[PDB]
C-alpha cells in the first residue's frame, strides 16, 4: 500500500524529531512557570498544560552505572476526578467524555511532552484553591480559538537552538517523505 | 548567486538593532545596555510613553541604593540563547548587547521564546524564577509502561 | 554552503521579531500587542525580572479604569514611517504590528530610534511628548539672512 | 602639482554633495518625528560652531505680520545651548556669540531656525524634571561630557537610507556618487 509506507515513514520522522525537545539540556531553560506543553502517555491523551515548578531529579533508581537522570517537571492538567478520588492509586486518567472536572499539579516525566509550544500563559499566584485554578483552564481554551489553525509550535532549527546534525538528517527524511507524498 | 542577494536584503530588515559604534564599557555588571523596548503600533498603552522611562530611570537608582549586603558570591549565568544583536559597526560583544530573553506581550498572553537563564539547572536558587505555592499531595507519577519510579 | 553560512544564521535574527501565523483580531488597534522587551545580560535585568512583569501588568489594568472619554488617539495619528515585522507564512490584517521604535537604555542616556508618532503639526496634541519647562529668555532667533522676529 | 589640485576639486565636490543631501536629511517631512527633546543636534549658521545641545522643544510658528508676504512655513526649535555670560549680559542684540574656549560659559534655551540643524543623532540625553535653576544646566554638562567619554570615534547620528525611510528617486544617484568621491579620495 503506498499509503501504509508513506504514513510509517512519516511517523518515524515523527518519533525521531522528539527526544531533542525535552532533554536535561535546551529544555530546561523553556520550562518556564506559565509555559504551554502537550502530555502524551501511551494511549492516554490528557490534552493541554500549563508548566509549573518543575524540580531538580529526586534520583532514587537503582540503575547500577547510570546517574538516574529522570526529572519531575509538574504541569497543572485536567486529569480526571476519577483519579483524584483515590490519592494512594499511584496513576492518572485522561480526560473522559464526561463532566470536565478540577485542574490539579501532575508531575509528569519530561519524556511524556510530545510538543513545546510558545504561547506563555500568565500563571495567578495562590494556586491552592479550586476555584481559581479554573481560571487557567478558561484561558487556555481562549487562545484555541485565537488560533484556529492550531497553537504554534516551536521548531528546534531556529527557535530553540538546536545545531546538531542528526535532527537536521530527520528534517531531511521528513521533507523528502512529505514531496514523495504528493504522488500518492 | 542568491544567497548574495539575501544576505544584502536581511541586514536591511535587521536595521532595528543598532549596534551602534566601538563603545568602551569598562566594566560587565554596570555597563552596557539592560533592556530594549519595542513599542508597537496600535496600542492605546503607547499614551504611556513616559511612566516607562520614569521606571526604568528609577530601576538603576534603586539598584544602586539596594547595591547589596556585601557577601561574597560570584553570582555568575550563562545565555541559553546565544543570538547576540547584529553590528553594522564595519572592548566586549559577547557578555553584553546580547538578548537572553525576548517576550511579545499581549493583552493576557505571552510569546517568550528564549526563557530565563539557570544556574546549575536548579529553578530554587536563581535570581528571576517565582514560585508560586500549592498543596501537591499527589502521591507517586504515572509512569510510562513498567518504569515505577519511586520518586519519595 | 559558504554564502548559506550566515544566511540560515541569521534567520534566527530575522525571526525573533516573530509573527506566528494569522491571528484573529476584531479590536483593531485595542486588541494586539502592547511591547516587545528585548531582556540583556546585565544584572539590573536579571534581578528585577518579575518586577518588569508586574510593572506590565499594572499597566495593562490602570489602562482599564478609564471610559465615558475619547482619549484614545484624539487626533487621527496617523502612522509614521515604521519597519514592519516579516510576515511569517506557517490577505487581511494590513494593519498589522508595523513597529514604531526601539530604545535602548545605559542608565545614561537612551539609544534612540524610529523617532515616535506625532500628527501632522502642533507636537502639543499627541500621546508622550512631555516638554520640560524653560524660560526663553532670549527674543531674536537665529537665521541664515533676514527673516529676523 | 595637478594631483593636488584635483584632490581639492574632489574635496569640495565630496563637500558640496554633503550639503545637497543635509538639504534632504533635515527637511520637515522624515525629521519631525525625530525632534523629541535630547537629540543631540548640531547648529552652525556659518559664522561658528555652538557645539552639542539638548533639543527643549519645537513649534511651527508662522511669521506674523509677514513682511513681503508669506508662502513657505518656518519651523523655530528651543535647544538649550552654551551661550557667554557677555551675550546674556545684554539679551537683546542677536542672541548670539556662544561661548570660546577661554570661558566656561552658561547653558540657556536658544531659540533656532529648523534650516539650521547640520546633524541629528540617535542619543537622548536624559532631561531633569522642570529645569530652570541654571545649575542642574550644570548636571546637563557633566552628561553630556561623559557621553562623550564614551564614543570617541564619533558619536553615530543617523542613516538617511533606512533609519529616516526616504523612498524618493533621486537620493541613490547623491548617494552613489558621494559614495564614489569618497572611494576615489580615499584612494588618493
Amino acid at each position: 500500500v503506498i499509503y501504509y509506507k508513506i504514513r510509517q515513514q512519516l511517523a518515524k520522522l515523527g518519533k525521531e524529531i522528539e527526544e531533542y525537545i525535552h532533554k536535561p539540556k535546551y529544555c530546561l531553560p523553556f520550562l518556564q512557570p506559565g509555559r504551554l506543553v502537550k502530555v502524551k502517555n501511551e494511549g492516554d491523551d490528557f490534552g493541554w498544560g500549563v508548566v509549573v515548578n518543575f524540580s531538580k531529579k529526586s534520583n532514587v533508581k537503582p540503575n547500577s552505572g547510570e546517574l538516574d537522570p529522570l526529572y519531575v517537571v509538574e504541569v497543572l492538567l485536567r486529569c480526571s476526578k476519577e483519579s483524584l478520588k483515590n490519592s494512594a492509586t499511584e496513576a492518572a486518567k485522561p480526560a473522559k467524555p464526561d463532566e470536565k472536572g478540577e485542574m490539579q499539579v501532575v508531575p509528569v516525566l519530561v519524556h511524556l511532552l510530545s510538543a513545546i509550544s510558545s504561547v506563555r500563559l500568565y500563571i495567578p499566584k495562590d494556586l491552592r484553591p479550586v476555584d481559581n485554578r479554573q481560571s487557567v483552564l478558561k484561558s487556555i481554551q481562549e487562545v484555541q480559538k485565537r488560533f484556529p489553525d492550531g497553537i504554534p509550535l516551536l521548531d528546534p532549527i531556529d527557535d530553540m537552538g538546536i545545531q546538531d546534525q542528526g535532527l537536521k538528517k530527520v528534517i531531511q527524511k521528513v521533507e523528502a517523505f512529505e514531496h514523495r507524498m504528493y504522488s500518492h | 548567486e542568491q544567497l548574495r542577494a539575501e544576505n544584502q536584503e536581511l541586514k536591511r530588515k535587521l536595521n532595528i538593532l543598532t549596534r551602534p559604534s566601538g563603545i568602551l564599557v569598562n566594566d560587565t555588571k554596570l555597563d552596557g545596555p539592560i533592556l530594549q523596548i519595542l513599542f508597537m503600533n496600535n496600542a492605546i498603552s503607547k499614551q504611556y510613553h513616559q511612566e516607562i522611562e520614569e521606571f526604568v530611570s528609577n530601576l538603576v537608582k534603586r539598584f544602586e541604593e539596594q547595591q547589596k549586603n556585601d557577601v561574597e558570591k560570584t553570582s555568575f549565568n550563562l545565555l541559553p540563547q546565544p543570538s547576540s544583536i547584529v553590528l553594522e559597526e564595519d572592548k566586549n560583544n559577547k557578555e553584553a548587547f546580547s538578548v537572553v530573553g525576548s517576550v511579545l506581550y499581549f493583552t493576557n498572553f505571552c510569546l517568550d521564546k528564549l526563557g530565563q537563564p539557570l544556574l546549575n539547572e536548579n529553578p530554587q536558587l536563581s535570581e528571576g524564577w517565582e514560585i508560586p505555592k500549592y498543596h501537591q499531595v499527589f502521591s507517586h507519577i504515572v509512569s510510562l509502561e513498567g518504569q515505577e519510579i519511586q520518586v519519595k
